[PDB]
Order: C-alpha cells, then sequence, then structure tokens
C-alpha cells in the first residue's frame, strides 16, 4: 500500500511564543510516604492540599504535616469463611469439627 | 498465448487443434484436475460425491465495459455435480454454479478493476532424472550419482562414496544400502547376483550389507526412518508404499512420467498416463548407475529400447521446461481445491445423513478467493507497458 | 526534476518525505561523507546531519534567521543522538557523559 | 553543555533507575476507545509522562503561558510542552527478583565464570526445575554432628 | 589484492630461503623434493611436496639448479609468498618494502600511477600490536594482542619489583582482524 | 528434617543470595594461587574466570545489576500510536509485551496474597522470567513469539542490532532538504569558477532569501505577498534573483 | 516450552473421585473451623494444652494438604477443559493460569450435599473465566463486554446468514435483521478490526519498512510560525499607535496581556465605570480599526 497517506497523533499543536518571566506564583508542600521520603511538590499558589496522593515513586502517602485524617473506609476481603458460612452453619462446623477432631482425638 | 488459454476451457477449435496433430485422447485442463480429484470418498467409505461436466456461460459485458465500468471481464462457470450413497446409491446430480471465472481477450489480455494486466511465463526445470559425476579433491577420484525429482514429494538420491560403496539415502536420512531396498522390496540374495552381478562394485554391497532377513533389516529401515519406534507390519512394507505406490500424496508429473520412459528407455510405444513409480526403474536405474559407474557407452534393458549411456547436463531445455498460464491457474485451480475440499470431506461425516444436497457441501468462495487471491499480488502478473506497441508485444 | 526547500516530513522520524506528491527529498549517503571528512570542512556536516535532518527545534530558529537575515545559530545538539541514549538507558545501562 | 570529555557507561542499579522515571503504571491499557483520551496507571499516562496537548490538563482548568512549572491536583499533570513525552522514562517494580539475560544466554556465560557453574546446570536453575543450597551454617552441624 | 591486504595464506605457495648456504634438489612422488645446506652449517633444512606444475624460480645467474648456493631469505618456486615467515626470518623493515613491490606491481600491471606513501600509511597501521608469548610478571595473557607502545610504556616502569621477562613477538595480523582491536567501542559496536 | 541448618531455594531470589553472600577477594587471590601453581584445564579456567573476577575486581561496581528488581520503560513516543484517516490504527509491537509483562506482575501480585501450593507459583514465574526475556529479545530462549502471520515481532535488540542497527539508523544516511536533482549537458562556453543553472528550480530553491528581498525593496507587505507572489511566479521575482544568487 | 515440563509437572497427579472429597471437605472445613477456632481462641485467651493445640494445628495443616491435593487433581481439569480454545485471542499458559483461578473461586463455592460432580460445578466458573480473561486481555484497545455480546451475536448472524446468502452480505441487511440502523453496524465494523503492525516489510525488497511514508497533518510547519510572532509584532506596532484607554480595554478585554476573555463589568471594575462606557467606547474603538490605513497591512495578516 505504498502510497502518500496521512495518519494521525492525538493531542494539541500550539505556535505559542516563548519566555520565562511573569508566571503564576506558587506553593510547595514535601509529602511523605510511607518508606521516609520528602518530595518536594509544587503546587500553585492558589489551591487545596488533599491528604493523599499518589508521588513520584508510585505511591501515595501523606503530607508534610501530621493531621492523620483517617486510617479507614477500607473494606476486609470476601474470605473463604464467608463463603463457607453461607452454604453451611456454625452447627455444621462445630458438630463436624467434633467429628474430625474426634477422628483426631481418637487418632 | 492464444493456444495456451484454449485448454483449461478446452475449445472444441482446441479438440480438433490438438486433435489433427496426433493427440489421441485429448482431455480438459479443468477436467485434468477433475478425474485426479473426482471421485469423493469418506473415511468411513459410506457414501461418495462426484464431479463432471466442465463448462462456460456466456459473457456479461463487452470489452469497452470492462475497461470503461472497471470491473472483471468474467463469465459464469458450471460444473455438474453428484453425490452417491454407497449404502443403497443415490443419484443427487446438480449443476451448480461454481463462480465467476475470469477471460482472456482476442487481444490475449485481462481486465482486473479495469486494469490490463498480463502473465509473465515462469522457466523452471523439469522434474525427472539428473543424473552426475563430480570428482573430488582428496583423493580425485570418480563418485556418480543421480538426483531423481518428483513433483510435490520426497527426494532419493543413489550416489557413490569416495570409498565404497553407495548412497541411498532416501529423502536424507544418512545413508541407506542397495540390498536392502531390493531385499526388503521382497527379492532374493540370489538374484542380487544373476541380475546385478557384473556390476561387481555392488557385490560388495552384498558382502558389507551386514544384516540377513527381510523385515529384519527392515525394522531397521524404519529405523532409519523415524528413528526410535517400534515397528509393524504397517511401517515394514505399506508405509513405505504409501511413499512409492500411493498415488496420493507422490505424484511425479505426466511428462515426468514420460521422461522417466523417455530416458529409462522403457515401453514407450504406449499410450499411458499414470504418476505412479515402480521399482523397476529404480533398479534400472541402479543397474544403469553401475554400468556408468564400471565405465561403459551403450545399455540395453529387458523389454525395453536401448540407452545410450552417457551424463546429464543441467541447463539444457529438455531439463528446463516452461510452466505456461493454463499450467499457473491449472496449479491455482489445484490448491484451490485444496483448499477447499479439506473441509468438504471433513464435513461429509459432521453434516446430517440424508439431508444433504451437493449445493450444501460445496464452498464456492474459497474459490474465487483464490483466483483474485491469485490475480493480486504476483509478480507473475504485471501490468501491460502501453507505451509501444513493440513495447506490449 | 525534484527540489526542494521546505516541506513534509516524516512521522516517526523528523527526515523529509519524498514521493510523488512530495517534493521528493535528496538522499545523502556515505562515501560523500567520507569526502566531507577528506576535505575537512566540518561545518558543513555540522549544517548537513542537524538543522537539515532531524532537529527540529533548530528549523525554526534558522529559517526564522533567514527570514530576518540575522546571524546563523549555532547548531544545537542533535536530538536524533539521544535517542539512542534513552534506549541504552532503556536495557540496564548507566550511560553517562561527563 | 557541548563541552563534553568522556562518555562513560555501567549497569544502571535499582536505585538510579527509580531515580530517573517519574512513576509506575499497573494497567495494560492505552486509550479510551471513543473519547481517544490516555487512560490512567496505563501507557501514554499524562499524570507521569505529561501532557499531551499543549499547556492543558486533563481538568481543562488551565491553558496559558503564566500557568507554567505548576501542576493541576484535579489532573495531576504539570503544566508543559508535549514534545517533552519523548523523553520520560518509566519503570515497573517486580514481584519476584529477575536476573538479566545477556550474562546468562551470551557466550561465555560470565555468570558462569562469576560463581563457577556450568551453562547447562544454570538454566534449569533459572527455568525452575531443581533446588540447589545456597547457604549452610557449619556451627551447629559442626559441634552437634 | 583484497586477500593481499587481509593477509591469509596465498594459494600459490613457495618457501623462501632460511639459512645461507647450498642446496640439494631431488624429485619426489609427483611434487619434487628440497633440501638446503646451511652455510655455517648445521641442521639441514628439507622441503617435501611443492606440485611439478609449480616449477622453479629465476635468480640472478639464471636458473636455480642443484649445488646451488643459497642466500638468506630466496624465495624457491614461483607463486607468492608468505608474510608471517618472512617476517619471523627477516625483519619487519624488509616486509615493508615486499608488501609494497607486491601491491605496486599489481597497479603497474594496468599502468596506473599510484604514489607509494599511502600504500606506507596503510602500512603503518599493520604492526603496531605484539603478541604474549611469557607472560613474564605482569598480567599478560599469552594468546593475546597488546600494543607495543603500550607494551613499552608498561616496561618503561621498570623500577625492580621482581623482573618482567614478557615475551613477544612483532605480529602482523588482517585489516579486518586488526580493525576489531580497538577502544571506541561504538565503531566495534559498528560491526 | 535438619531444614532447620541449611537455605535451599529456587531461581532469582535465590541466586541474588548467591550475589549478596559472595567476595570478590579471596576468590581473585585464590585464583592467583591457580595460576601460580596450576596449568593447562586447571590454569585456562582460573584464566577465563580470573579475566571477569578481575573484571569485577577492578572497577568500584557490584554484580547486583545482573538480577533485577524493577524494569524500566521507555519513553512512549518511541512506540507511538497512529490513527489513519478511516479509523485505520497503527502502533508498536512492543507494547501488547509490555501488557504481558503487567498482567503476569499483577496476576503473581495477587495470587501470593491468598497462597497457593507451589506448582502455581514456579509456573507463574516461569511465564514470568519468559515475558522478560521475550520483551528484550525474541528468539534467544526456544520458539520465536510471532503474532498474526506467523511472523516474528521486534524486541528491544531488535530496534538495536541487525539491519536496523547504528549504522543502519545513523550512518545510513538520510535525506535533507535544500537539494535536488536534474540532468545535466554540456556548457562549453563556461569558465572552470562558472557553472549554469536552470531558473524554476534555482527559484524552486531560493525561495526563503528572494522572500527576504523582495518584502525589504517596497514590492510587498509581508511574508504571504512574498510567498503568493512566488506561487504566482510574477515577472518581478527575476531581476531580484540574479541579485540574490 | 513449558507445556513439556508442565504436563510432566501434573502428570505425577493421581486422579479422585465423590467420596473422597466428601470427606475432604470435612477435612478442610475443620481446619477453617479450627482456624476461626483459634482466632476466636486468641480473643478470649484461655488457651487450650499442646494436644488440644497440635490437633488443630495438625488439621489446619490437613486442610491444606487435601485442599491441595484437590487442586493438583484438578490442573488435569484445567488443561483438559482449557484446550481447544486455542488459536485465537491469547497464549495457552494465560488460559491455564485464568482457569486456576476460577477453579480457586469454585473451591471456594463448592458444596457436596447438593450432590454433583465437581467439574460439571467448576465448569461455569472455568469458562466463565475464560470469557472474563478473554474479554479483556485480546485487544489493543479494550472493548465493553456488552459490545462483546453483539460482536458475537454479530460474528453469528454475519459468518451463518453470509452461509444463507452464500455471499456477502450487506449493512443495511443486517441493519435488517439484527434490527438496527446500518451506520450501527457500520461502526461496529469499524470497532471490530485489529491494528495494523508498523514494522513489517512493504510486500518486496526488503530493506524499507512502512514507517518511511508516514504524512502528518498536525506537523510543525515552518512558515506560519515566524507568521504567528511577526503577526504578533504588528498587533504591537498597529495597536501601540492608538490611544491609551482602548489599549487597555481591548487587551484587558480581549484576553491579550493575560490571556483570558472577561465579562463587561470586570474590566470596567478596574475603570470604576459603567458597562455603557466600555461599549461605547470600544464599539466606537470597533469603528477606528475599521478605519482603511490600518486595514491595509493586516488585511493579507487574514
Ligand atoms: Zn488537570
Amino acid at each position: 500500500a505504498d502510497r502518500v497517506l496521512r495518519g494521525s497523533r492525538l493531542g494539541a499543536v500550539s505556535y505559542e511564543t516563548d519566555r520565562n518571566h511573569d508566571l503564576a506564583p506558587r506553593q510547595i508542600a514535601r509529602y511523605r510516604t510511607d518508606n521516609g521520603e520528602e518530595f518536594e511538590v509544587p503546587f500553585a499558589d492558589d489551591a487545596e492540599i488533599p491528604g493523599t496522593w499518589l508521588c513520584r515513586n508510585g505511591m501515595e502517602g501523606t503530607l508534610i504535616e501530621g493531621d492523620l485524617p483517617e486510617p479507614k473506609k477500607v473494606k476486609p476481603p470476601r474470605t473463604h469463611w464467608d463463603m463457607l458460612l453461607e452454604r453451611r452453619s456454625i452447627e455444621e462446623l462445630e458438630e463436624l469439627l467434633k467429628e474430625r477432631l474426634e477422628l483426631i482425638r481418637s487418632r | 498465448q492464444t493456444d495456451s488459454f484454449e485448454w483449461l476451457i478446452g475449445s472444441p477449435r482446441w479438440r480438433e487443434s490438438a486433435a489433427e496433430r496426433g493427440d489421441v485422447n485429448p482431455v480438459g485442463g479443468l477436467e485434468e484436475v477433475l478425474y485426479e480429484l473426482s471421485p469423493i470418498e469418506d473415511f468411513s467409505g459410506s457414501m461418495s460425491l462426484s464431479f463432471s461436466d466442465p463448462r462456460f456461460d456466456d459473457v456479461k459485458a463487452p470489452v469497452d465495459e470492462c475497461k470503461d465500468k472497471d470491473m472483471t471481464y468474467a463469465a459464469p462457470l458450471f460444473v455438474t455435480a453428484e453425490f452417491i450413497n454407497n449404502n443403497t446409491g443415490e443419484i443427487k446430480s446438480q449443476t451448480v454454479f461454481m463462480g465467476d471465472f475470469p477471460m482472456m481477450t482476442e487481444k490475449g489480455t485481462f481486465i482486473i478493476n479495469g486494469t490490463e494486466r498480463v502473465v509473465v511465463s515462469q522457466l523452471v526445470r523439469s522434474p525427472g532424472v539428473y543424473f552426475d559425476e563430480t570428482i573430488d579433491k582428496s583423493t580425485d577420484k570418480t563418485l556418480h550419482s543421480v538426483k531423481v525429482i518428483p513433483s510435490r514429494g520426497a527426494w532419493l538420491e543413489f550416489d557413490v562414496d569416495k570409498r565404497d560403496t553407495v548412497g541411498v539415502r532416501i529423502d536424507r536420512k544418512r545413508r541407506q544400502p542397495v540390498t536392502v531396498l531390493l531385499k526388503a522390496l521382497g527379492w532374493t540374495s540370489e538374484q542380487i547376483v544373476e541380475r546385478f552381478g557384473f556390476s561387481e562394485i555392488m557385490r560388495s554391497t552384498l558382502e558389507k550389507d551386514n544384516t540377513v532377513g527381510t523385515d529384519e533389516a527392515l525394522l531397521d529401515i524404519y529405523r532409519k526412518l523415524r528413528p526410535g519406534e517400534p515397528p509393524t507390519k504397517e511401517s515394514a512394507q505399506t508405509l513405505l508404499e504409501n511413499l512409492f505406490f500411493k498415488e496420493k500424496r507422490y505424484d511425479l508429473a505426466r511428462v515426468g512420467r514420460y521422461k522417466v520412459n523417455k530416458k529409462l528407455g522403457l515401453h514407450v510405444g504406449e499410450p499411458i498416463t499414470s504418476s505412479t513409480l515402480t521399482e523397476e526403474d529404480v533398479v534400472a536405474t541402479i543397474e544403469y548407475l553401475v554400468r556408468l559407474h564400471e565405465g561403459q557407452t551403450t545399455m540395453t534393458v529387458p523389454g525395453g529400447v536401448e540407452v545410450p549411456v552417457e551424463t546429464d547436463d543441467i541447463d539444457h531445455f529438455g531439463n528446463r521446461r516452461l510452466r505456461t498460464v493454463g499450467e499457473l491457474i491449472q496449479n491455482q485451480i489445484r490448491v484451490g481445491m485444496s483448499r477447499m475440499e479439506r473441509v468438504v470431506r471433513e464435513r461429509m461425516t459432521t453434516q446430517d445423513v440424508e439431508a444433504i444436497t451437493p449445493q450444501t457441501l460445496i464452498n464456492i468462495r474459497p474459490v474465487v478467493a483464490a483466483i483474485k487471491e491469485f490475480f493480486g499480488t504476483s509478480q507473475l502478473s504485471q501490468f501491460m507497458d502501453q507505451n509501444n506497441p513493440l513495447s506490449g508485444l | 526534476i525534484h527540489a526542494r526547500s521546505t516541506g513534509p516530513y516524516s512521522m516517526i522520524t523528523q527526515q523529509p518525505l519524498g514521493g510523488k506528491a512530495q517534493f521528493g527529498g535528496q538522499r545523502f549517503g556515505e562515501m560523500e561523507c567520507w569526502a566531507m571528512q577528506a576535505y575537512g570542512a566540518a561545518y558543513t556536516l555540522q549544517e548537513l546531519l542537524t538543522i537539515k535532518s532531524d532537529d527540529t527545534v533548530g528549523r525554526v530558529k534558522v529559517y526564522e534567521a533567514i527570514v530576518k537575515g540575522e546571524n546563523i545559530p549555532e547548531p544545537g545538539i542533535p536530538e536524533s543522538f539521544k535517542v539512542l541514549l534513552k534506549e541504552l538507558q532503556s536495557l540496564c545501562l548507566n550511560v553517562e557523559v561527563l | 553543555v557541548n563541552f563534553f570529555d568522556e562518555l562513560r557507561i555501567g549497569l544502571a542499579t535499582a536505585e538510579d533507575i527509580r531515580q530517573w522515571s517519574y512513576g509506575e503504571v499497573k494497567k495494560p491499557e492505552t486509550i479510551n476507545y471513543r473519547t481517544l483520551k490516555p487512560e490512567k496507571d496505563g501507557l501514554f499516562c499524562e499524570k507521569i509522562f505529561g501532557p499531551t496537548r499543549d499547556w492543558e490538563c486533563y481538568c481543562g482548568k488551565y491553558k496559558r503561558v503564566r500557568f507554567k512549572g505548576i501542576i493541576c491536583e484535579r489532573c495531576g499533570v504539570e503544566v508543559t510542552r508535549a514534545k517533552v513525552r519523548r523523553e520520560r522514562m518509566g519503570h515497573i517494580e517486580l514481584a519476584a527478583p529477575v536476573t538479566h539475560i545477556w550474562y546468562f544466554k551470551g557466550v561465555p556465560s560470565r555468570l558462569g565464570y562469576l560463581l563457577d557453574l556450568a551453562p547447562k546446570d544454570l538454566e534449569k536453575i533459572i527455568y525452575f526445575a531443581a533446588y540447589v543450597i545456597t547457604s549452610v551454617d557449619e556451627e551447629m552441624r559442626h559441634n552437634e554432628l | 589484492v583484497q586477500e593481499l591486504f587481509e593477509a591469509r595464506v596465498p594459494r600459490g605457495k613457495a618457501p623462501i630461503a632460511d639459512v645461507t648456504g647450498r642446496v640439494r634438489l631431488e624429485d619426489g612422488e609427483r611434487f619434487y623434493k628440497i633440501t638446503i645446506v646451511p652455510d655455517d652449517g648445521g641442521e639441514e633444512v628439507v622441503y617435501d611436496k611443492i606440485s611439478k606444475r609449480q616449477r622453479l624460480r629465476v635468480f640472478k645467474e639464471r636458473v636455480l639448479s642443484d649445488g646451488d648456493h643459497v642466500e638468506v631469505g630466496q624465495q624457491l618456486m614461483e607463486g607468492s609468498a608468505d608474510p608471517h615467515e618472512v617476517l619471523r626470518v627477516q625483519g619487519p623493515r624488509e616486509v615493508q618494502i615486499h608488501l609494497v613491490r607486491e601491491v605496486q606491481e599489481v597497479y603497474r600491471a594496468q599502468g596506473v600511477s599510484i604514489h607509494d606513501k599511502h600504500i606506507e600509511v596503510i602500512v603503518r597501521q599493520m604492526l603496531r600490536r605484539v603478541t604474549i608469548i611469557d607472560s613474564g610478571s605482569t598480567e599478560f595473557l599469552p594468546g593475546s594482542l597488546i600494543d607495543r607502545a603500550e607494551f613499552e610504556a608498561e616496561n618503561r616502569r621498570v623500577v625492580a619489583e621482581g623482573g618482567e621477562p614478557a615475551a613477544g613477538r612483532p605480529v602482523l595480523m588482517g585489516i579486518t582482524k586488526a580493525s576489531l582491536a580497538t577502544d571506541s567501542w561504538l565503531s566495534a559496536a559498528s560491526f | 528434617r535438619y531444614g532447620e541448618y541449611f537455605t535451599g531455594a529456587m531461581g532469582a531470589e535465590s541466586i541474588q543470595k548467591l550475589i549478596e553472600n559472595f567476595d570478590i577477594d579471596a576468590e581473585a587471590e585464590s585464583l592467583r594461587d591457580v595460576i601460580r601453581n596450576g596449568k593447562g584445564q586447571k590454569k585456562l579456567r582460573a584464566l577465563k574466570r580470573l579475566k571477569v573476577v578481575a573484571a569485577f575486581q577492578q572497577s568500584g561496581n557490584s554484580p547486583m545489576g545482573m538480577v533485577l528488581d524493577a524494569v524500566p520503560v521507555i519513553p512512549p513516543e518511541l512506540r507511538p500510536m497512529v490513527q489513519l484517516d478511516g479509523g485505520r490504527f497503527a502502533t508498536s509491537d512492543l507494547n501488547d509485551l509490555y501488557r504481558r509483562v503487567i498482567n503476569r506482575n499483577n496476576r503473581l501480585k495477587r495470587l501470593i496474597d491468598l497462597g497457593a501450593p507451589e506448582i502455581i507459583v514456579n509456573n507463574e514465574k516461569r511465564m514470568l522470567q519468559e515475558s522478560v526475556d521475550a520483551l528484550f529479545d525474541n528468539g534467544r530462549r526456544g520458539r520465536p513469539v510471532t503474532g498474526p502471520g506467523n511472523r516474528p515481532l521486534k524486541s528491544l535488540s531488535d530496534l538495536l542490532k541487525g539491519k536496523q542497527g547504528r549504522f543502519r539508523q545513523n550512518l545510513l544516511g538520510k535525506r535533507v532538504d535544500y537539494s535536488g536533482r536534474s540532468v545535466i549537458v554540456v556548457g562549453p562556453q563556461l569558465k572552470l569558477h562558472q557553472c549554469g543553472l536552470p531558473k524554476l528550480m534555482a527559484l524552486e530553491l531560493f525561495k526563503p532569501f528572494v522572500m527576504k528581498r523582495l518584502v525589504d525593496l517596497n514590492h510587498a507587505q509581508n511574508i504571504k505577498s512574498a510567498k503568493r507572489m512566488v506561487e504566482r511566479q510574477r515577472p518581478q521575482v527575476w531581476d531580484v534573483l540574479e541579485e540574490v544568487i | 516450552d513449558s507445556v513439556r515440563a508442565y504436563l510432566k509437572q501434573i502428570g505425577k497427579v493421581a486422579l479422585l473421585n465423590a467420596e473422597e472429597e466428601v470427606e475432604l471437605a470435612k477435612r478442610i472445613e475443620a481446619g477453617l473451623y479450627a482456624t476461626q477456632l483459634m482466632t476466636e481462641l486468641s480473643e478470649r485467651g484461655e488457651k487450650l494444652p499442646a494436644a488440644q493445640r497440635r490437633d488443630m494445628m495438625w488439621i489446619c495443616r490437613d486442610g491444606d494438604r487435601a485442599k491441595n491435593h484437590l487442586l493438583e487433581a484438578n490442573l488435569r481439569l484445567v488443561v483438559s477443559l482449557a484446550k481447544r480454545y486455542t488459536g485465537r485471542g491469547m497464549a495457552f499458559l494465560d488460559l491455564i493460569q485464568e482457569g486456576n483461578l476460577g477453579l480457586i473461586r469454585a473451591v471456594e463455592k463448592f458444596d457436596y450435599t447438593k450432590g454433583y460432580k465437581f467439574s460439571t460445578y467448576a465448569t461455569w466458573w472455568i469458562r466463565q473465566a475464560i470469557t472474563r480473561a478473554m474479554a479483556d486481555q485480546a485487544r489493543t484497545i479494550r472493548i465493553p463486554v456488552h459490545m462483546v455480546e453483539v460482536i458475537n451475536k454479530l460474528g453469528r448472524i454475519q459468518r451463518e446468514l453470509l452461509q444463507d446468502l452464500g455471499r456477502e452480505p450487506t449493512p443495511e441487511e443486517l441493519a435488517k435483521e439484527m434490527d438496527i440502523t446500518p451506520e450501527k453496524v457500520l461502526e461496529i465494523q469499524q470497532y471490530a478490526r485489529e491494528p495494523i503492525s508498523l514494522d513489517q516489510t512493504i510486500g518486496d525488497e526488503g530493506d524499507s519498512q512502512l514507517g518511511d511514508f508516514i504524512e502528518d497533518s498536525e506537523a510543525v510547519v515552518a512558515v506560519d510560525a515566524v507568521s504567528f510572532t511577526l503577526l504578533q509584532d504588528q498587533l504591537q506596532s498597529v495597536l501601540d499607535t492608538l490611544s491609551e484607554r482602548e489599549a487597555g480595554v481591548v487587551r484587558l478585554r480581549f484576553g491579550l496581556t493575560d490571556g483570558q476573555p472577561r465579562t463587561l463589568d470586570e474590566i470596567g471594575q478596574v475603570y470604576g465605570v459603567t458597562r455603557e462606557r466600555i461599549r461605547q467606547i470600544e464599539s466606537k474603538t470597533m469603528s477606528k480599526l475599521r478605519h482603511p490605513s490600518r486595514s491595509q497591512v493586516l488585511r493579507d495578516y487574514l
């Protein structure tokens, strides 16, 4: 299919001029990960400072400060114990473990 | 080019034309794939399918229209097939529209999507027997080989060692001896002396043959085949006769048949046509080989014409033929049915018995896919250079 | 006949692209460069393989300098060269310049 | 710089590679099928590789040159050029150690010298066919033998 | 010429003399039979098998024969000369002039005038490195090829330390073979 | 029984235990003692080993990098993805290979947390290792990874080695602009320092320069009247052209 | 090829039947209730003696032994079910792994008082893992699974109906029969295709690639770029020749010195004036801009 054919990138092309002055001012927080790090992350000077943030490591961490908002909202996994307790009862496992624990109790 | 086309169709002009110049029983080019292809047989042996009567309908548009409206210059194709039950016999005969079929002009041309394109003739070496003699540079002596090639199969070479004796590896499996081919072929060691003892270098093969017993060495032949498999009575003779006496996968050329007769001085006054390999030709080229490497000039054969002994040429025209376009398109229809029928026999089982018409078994689609597949993307199909009538010629 | 001052380029590389409806581009070889070494006219070579081949950000500079008729700017780093360095950095290589 | 003295090559240590990159992805995705925009944590991840559109965050809240060097923390993308996406290297941390191939299958195997081992025996190690003793104390075996 | 720059074994093999003296010339089993007697003398040098198609060499006074006085390194038959053995016998300075006359003859046969110093430039890279016959005292692996100026710079620091008898011969090697031994490593990557 | 005493494992983490619990020096001077004593296939093995043990012995490196616990990723524009007209997408081959990597890392990564029999574990780690191997170089270990059409893919070394190599990327040479070609005839009235020039091609070449000069005297307003006026080939360009050549 | 070492690996396993894993389920469930018995034992304290420690620790190891024995017994089930869905989409070892995970979930959700074959139980989870994994990791562009529903149904009606007509169907016919618009099925036919690779040869000799031929319409043209800056320069040279007020009204209005279009009251807010005062000076400025001496140098700049 050797013919003069055009395709496409995605994104934007701009012919804006260059300069190194009159930019918006900033603010610097230094978030702290679990593995003892300080990451100078520049933020725009008019902004909010959130609690959790994925960092340059590729992990999340806490702030420079010691707010400690919440170690919560996570859920336990659906374990095999729950999948047992759906189709089997507590009496089933108590008497069944009286059977098996009898069987090792009589060896 | 005009008489090359002419033939897959098989014109009445072709019929008389290739009927007055000898040509006793002319058969069609499509027919040449039919009678080797039909009849179609299942593995159970309980039903059967047959083909007959290749013919053609009329054109659908003239050349000015086709070149104008950028189509193919084609015409329909009918072949009357028949399903035949083997248990009771059935007459399901049904002329099935096999598909469209491209057509050649009286200009000798073809029109694909309006484009005028040309089929190039492709020179290939003819299959057959190729004798050769080489001289080594260690001890400077004379070894005598032959390479015998079929069409669409494996190869076999009858060589001569730098020492004693021979080189008889088939499909390149290290070496064989000549006698185990003959004794395991079902022949006595006595007739090795009687027919092939004059011819005394092979007496050393009968000395160092190192195995007495027909199947006792033929098990070692199957050990030369795989290696490492317990042989049965299948792999003794029948597997070997699936490589040289079953004409379903090992099929040398019709001309290569004629070339074997023509070289070997066979029964040549014969109207025969086959692709089967006798072993009598094999022992014939054995004895021609040893009469070559004993030093001679001439040779006759019991039951056939005498032959002047000589080496072969490589680039001689009698060794290098031409596949014409009808042979090219013949190969493309051959592979098109090779890809077409290979699910049809598969669906001879899994389709419902008594509920199948020949229409339900034929897929005409991969055939025309093979045709339009062929005219595209081939370096044998090129544009017509139309800038000089000389150039187009 | 072929001729070009400025036209289309590739998307893989920054090289000029040449076909029928393209202006064509002129493929500059190897022994050519050997003879350029044989003169030793190295500023010509630095003109050739950089601002004419692969560095995008120079082309606007030298073209605009020609527009204003200002000085020829110095040829910056061939960025196509640095692409190789990133390929080496992809494969467990502490490569470094000093 | 354009004042180069040498160009020296070594093995890149693990800490320097994770000092090189700007993040680690975790999804096998390129873009969306419809809006054709890059997804999170996949290929072309704007959050660690940069703006595909010029000075435009994915939040779309800032567009201008005066907003540069700053981070839309809604989009998580620093505002800059798009051409620097031909420069930013990524990484993937592993769940287990992984040997490099060019020391093993290269001839001669510098691994095979490096601990004085056979190549064929090392092959069944790294393709997990058998165990090997890597460290054993000699005190307790010695006196308690 | 292409083989004469990579300097492999020429097919026109004819040995040269090894010592001054006289010759004992005989025939052999389809070849010839050659024996050199030394001039001092000592061990007589015998050459066995050179094919009779490869016939005698002409010297000046008219034709090589038996009982003839033998020079240092005079070639015995027609054909071609081995570089390595005349390197082993007469010295590098000669082998220079030899290769000059050989290539120069080839351009003279078509009559194309090429100045000698370019050939000399190509010569200079061919004898840069020496081998390690004996390790001596300092890390020199035998079977390796090492730059001469580095070898003499390493033997320049011959402050006592135990003596360093690292032995080696001047080594000719083919220009591809020589070209492999670089330091730049990306020209080496360019193969 | 006796599992309290030894340590045994399989694969690369045990290999890392070998590397960490290894010293250069006593091995090195041990091979010095061998090359003092041994000879033949007792010193030559210590020779071939002593070169590379000497190599780690010289530089301030470590054999830590020979195993890996983090795999880098090349920038995306070296594996760029292009859509043609009509919604025709094209990209590099490496990307789905990386996808095999990330799917095996997340797959193992989730599978460990449950716990498993070890038959699963060496299977998944083995698939991981071969994914790394096919990432670096296809076809080195066993069967090459092929995709559609049963044709092999392009690995990292494929970008480096071969007919796309450093000659074939850099030193192959390439095409540049401000150039052209045509057929030639004789100019027998010229001089040596002189040459002739076809003028349509000449004006086609010298476009930005004449576009500069024609605006300088007031024949034009801007670049746009300049370039458009060139594309019209108006007759006012020619006397400018002898000045600019 | 790890199929040799992996069939070689699983070939050491003995096959099992129903009544065994009936008891082995009691061993495993005894393991889990010994496990939660151990955790509640850690809750209340009051640790049982050594025999009543080794019995629950023993049966916790026992449920792992019979559990892993069952998993070993059904790796052969993973192979035997998975071994025909090849030739498309994904490598076979991946199918092994996801069949293993679906078999893990089926082990987690199996009951023996229901009285069935264990494989016939697990078959929904195994094939469901096939649909999930092949739904996920088989395409360069990930398509949601509800569209994959009509990919399967569309290839079914398209292939079988393609046999029904005996030839290639038309999109309006599929729009008729699958009860949609032709633009719908045309969009699906656009979505169904695999992306073309980049690195294959162009059909012939043999050295070049495909990447030499890619035309960018988003390319960096030079002449407009230089044109843009000098255009801005002409904006400066022309726009600074008007009055002091109108410069600030147009610049602060149109987003020129800052880059943002503003409301009416925003630039009148800094001046302390009305919206109508801004609109009459700005509109009269628009009358000043159509004075043609300025427009003559700016007409070609369109
Ligand atoms: Zn944003």
